[PDB]
RNA sequence: UGGCGGUAGCGU
């Protein structure tokens, strides 16, 4: 019956995170199926980068407090978990952050090698209440997929663990909200063709077109096994 | 080679020990019971299956047999070893053999709660529902139309 | 591959001697080194014994008759060997 | 914070000793995750007194049920405070409100 | 008062919305009740009970 | 390993009957089984090309609520039996067939006038029964190539047939699939026992091989997702 | 790699 082939028409980048993509033309049945499949794949298997291991200058353990900062080390780890970062080229990145004086220490103060890009410099990391107090930390950024609990990372005991190397759970998923709403489309004179509109809310570490292409490639690779069968 | 090596392998948690465990549990029933065992059906055996997590998954229908709501109740599990005990597990400890209550003869297993509710929603009939007046050839076409 | 033994107790009866005969058969497979007559589709002794009970090949009567036959034949072989 | 409450969570938190209720009003001088320094106002120093109140928080102390007992400051540097106001919340408390 | 507050927030006044299943992508036949509820964590952990 | 994804390597096929099939596939990534099964079920059920009966005209019959002498089956039963008939057509989309029979006995699918392009999968399929030797039966069946399921109520007036005498419309079951279900069980790989195993039980009308239909659906989805590969 | 009583609390 010569099924038509959907195409990515346009991308609406309203903000740095919120995005809208449009796929058309689409037949009646394929719209909801593609929307649901793309939503699930994007929500689950989208790769990303996250901070896992940190090292403070003078903190023996993450159940402690440091003079000069009004937030506990656990709060520092929780704030570090929400950091958004893109690597563009390697799997392991080490960042050093050093700050002195009273004020809100944010992600912009983190030194960048140049290859690594910070998406949200306005993200506050901590607060230095005393001028003499200084904060120096080293954070590790790794590329991964899905959620990796700290206990699973602990299972790697080949190198033991130096005292002071705090472990933070990794949330590699760069997307937080996915929705779709297929609607009528006006192509040629056929009234059956439909356009699928996908609204995504990410952390700004991935492009919408790249994410859609990766999800489609993953789905095609999965269906390659179906095609051959026995 | 020896029992000590087997102990070390078990505490090291290789994959071969998991495969051996999977082979062992294949048809080895285990007895589950509640702390306030009142009537005869208080203890029953099951064919266990390996699952993740840290809690014992229990069959929904047999819960009414145990009189145990999933609100924090704790089950106790025992493992028979000898062949006679295993055959007792497969013959009389089994829940499948326990279908009629020993007090009045009524069935002990009975669908309840969400299950029956679902069936209710599957049998109530409207008047102007979509598809009224259609004529189908079999339940397969009915499933096709509904899905 | 066995969840209900109703067709087995109906074959044997009384639901008690079935357990004893199945235990004897399972011990014969496990420590006695016997050959399971029915096919073994990756199962251990107890369910092979139960399925053999189901098929009717083994019950109490055939079991002790075979045991007596084995005892007498091995006794005859031993007395022939010593003589 | 509980979205739906009955209004006495403030009273329960204040009456309970998990919070760090200031004894004399003033202006915060040195805030930290461990200590709080309060510079009391002109009306409330006794004669021949520093007028400096030092509140020492309890960080990660064992409870009678093997549960964490942590205190986190809620005020900011330079924020004026009055007597009876909360300065550092304890366990299950957010801005001087019970949060179970 | 609850209905008026819901009207102020532009949410439906009935308190029930139309949820879409995420497992299959279909639409539930009847509206379901959703909303923000306060939930606690009892001191009855599972790791210290097994 | 971000791009790497698990693939089913233990494809199992069980043929209960010539049209009933059960396919077991494992291992699959967590959450992939559900979306794959849903997409395959929707595509198989609603978006498969196939040839099916659309309408039929019977001499001496003007409405559904009519009756004819010599046949114990009602006109509605005749329409349902025609619905149950499966026809394979290759020459062209629309084909007119003529069935004329008189006598006593069952009138089955073998009595239809056979053309080269048309094919009857089940000759033993009994269309009706003639209880009177003097009574005769004569239908002109219309078979068309379409997609999915088209209820008769959809084309009750949108067809604009303008009411030809005796043209009774019947439901068109274009999709060869008769019933498809998919379940997801737990599966273990090494220490990970959270994997998904997909079990698909499906039946066809006998026109095409069940695995052939599955391959066709997979190819359709892959060709739909061609614009976003790589 | 040592358990015997008592006290308080928790789930049916
Ligand atoms: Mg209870």
């Amino acid at each position: 019956t010569e099924f038509l082939k959907p195409r990515l028409v346009d991308i609406e980048q309203v903000s740095s995170t919120h995005a809208k993509v449009t796929l058309e033309p689409l037949e009646r049945g394929f719209g909801h199926t593609l929307g649901n499949a793309l939503r699930r794949i994007l929500l689950s298997s989208m790769p990303g980068c996250a901070v896992t291991e940190v090292e403070i200058d003078g903190v023996l353990h993450e159940y402690s407090t440091k003079e000069g900062v009004q937030e506990d080390i656990l709060e520092i780890l929780l704030n570090l978990k929400g950091l958004a970062v893109r690597v563009q080229g390697k799997d392991e990145v080490i960042l050093t952050l050093n700050k002195s004086g009273i004020g809100p220490v944010t992600a912009a103060d983190i030194t960048h090698d140049g290859d690594v890009e910070i998406v949200k410099p306005q993200h506050v990391i901590c607060h230095l209440t005393d001028e003499n107090a200084s904060i120096s930390m080293r954070i590790k950024v790794q590329r991964g997929r899905g959620y990796v609990p700290a206990s699973t990372r602990i299972h790697s005991e080949e190198d033991e663990r130096p005292i002071g190397r705090l472990l933070v759970d990794a949330c590699y998923s760069p997307v937080e909200r996915i929705a779709y709403n297929v609607e009528a489309a006006r192509v040629e004179q056929r009234t059956d063709l439909d356009k699928l509109v996908i609204e995504m809310e990410t952390n700004g570490t991935i492009d919408p077109e790249e994410a859609i292409r990766r999800a489609a490639t993953i789905l095609a690779e999965q269906l390659e096994a179906f095609v051959d069968l026995r | 080679t020896t029992i000590k090596a087997a102990k070390k392998m078990v505490e090291r948690e290789e994959a071969v020990v998991w495969d051996i465990l999977d082979e062992v549990i294949r048809e080895h029933p285990v007895l589950l019971n509640r702390a306030p065992t009142l009537h005869r059906l208080g203890i029953q055996a099951f064919e266990p299956v390996l699952i993740e997590g840290k809690a014992i998954q229990l069959h929904p229908l047999v819960c009414a047999a145990y009189n145990a709501d999933f609100d924090g109740d704790q089950m106790a599990v025992h493992v028979p070893l000898t062949l006679e005990a295993q055959l007792e597990a497969r013959a009389l400890m089994m829940s499948t053999n326990n279908i009629l209550s020993p007090a009045n003869g009524e069935p002990i297993i009975v669908p309840s709660q969400d299950v029956v509710l679902g069936l209710y929603y599957m049998t109530r009939d409207c008047v102007n529902a979509k598809g009224e007046g259609m004529v189908l050839t079999g339940p397969k076409e009915a499933e096709r139309l509904y899905r | 591959a066995r969840v209900t033994v109703q067709d087995a107790v109906e074959k044997i009866g009384n639901r008690f001697d079935l357990v004893l005969v199945a235990a004897r058969r399972a011990r014969q497979m496990q420590v006695g080194g016997k050959d399971p007559l029915v096919p073994e589709e990756n199962d251990k002794t107890t369910v092979i014994a139960l399925r053999e009970i189901e098929e009717g090949l083994i019950n109490n009567q055939i079991l002790d008759v075979r045991e007596r036959q084995e005892q007498q034949e091995q006794e005859a072989a031993e007395l022939q060997a010593v003589t | 914070k509980p979205l739906v409450g009955t209004g006495m969570e403030r009273a329960v938190a204040v009456d309970s000793g998990v919070t760090a209720v200031a004894k004399r009003g003033g202006v915060v001088q040195y805030v930290d995750a461990s200590r709080i320094v309060i510079k009391v106002n002109e009306d409330e120093m006794y004669p021949g007194e520093a007028g400096i109140d030092i509140y020492n928080l309890t960080k990660y102390t064992r409870s009678n049920q093997n549960t964490c007992i942590n205190q986190m400051p809620c005020v900011s540097l330079g924020e004026p405070v009055e007597r009876g106001d909360v300065l550092a919340d304890g366990p299950s408390t957010d801005l001087g409100e019970l949060a179970l | 008062e609850i209905k008026e507050l819901l009207k102020l927030g532009d949410l439906p006044t009935s308190g029930q919305i139309r949820l879409y299943d995420g497992r299959t992508g279909e639409q539930f036949e009847r509206p379901v009740t959703v909303g923000y509820m306060y939930m606690l964590k009892l001191n009855h952990l599972v790791d210290d009970k097994m």
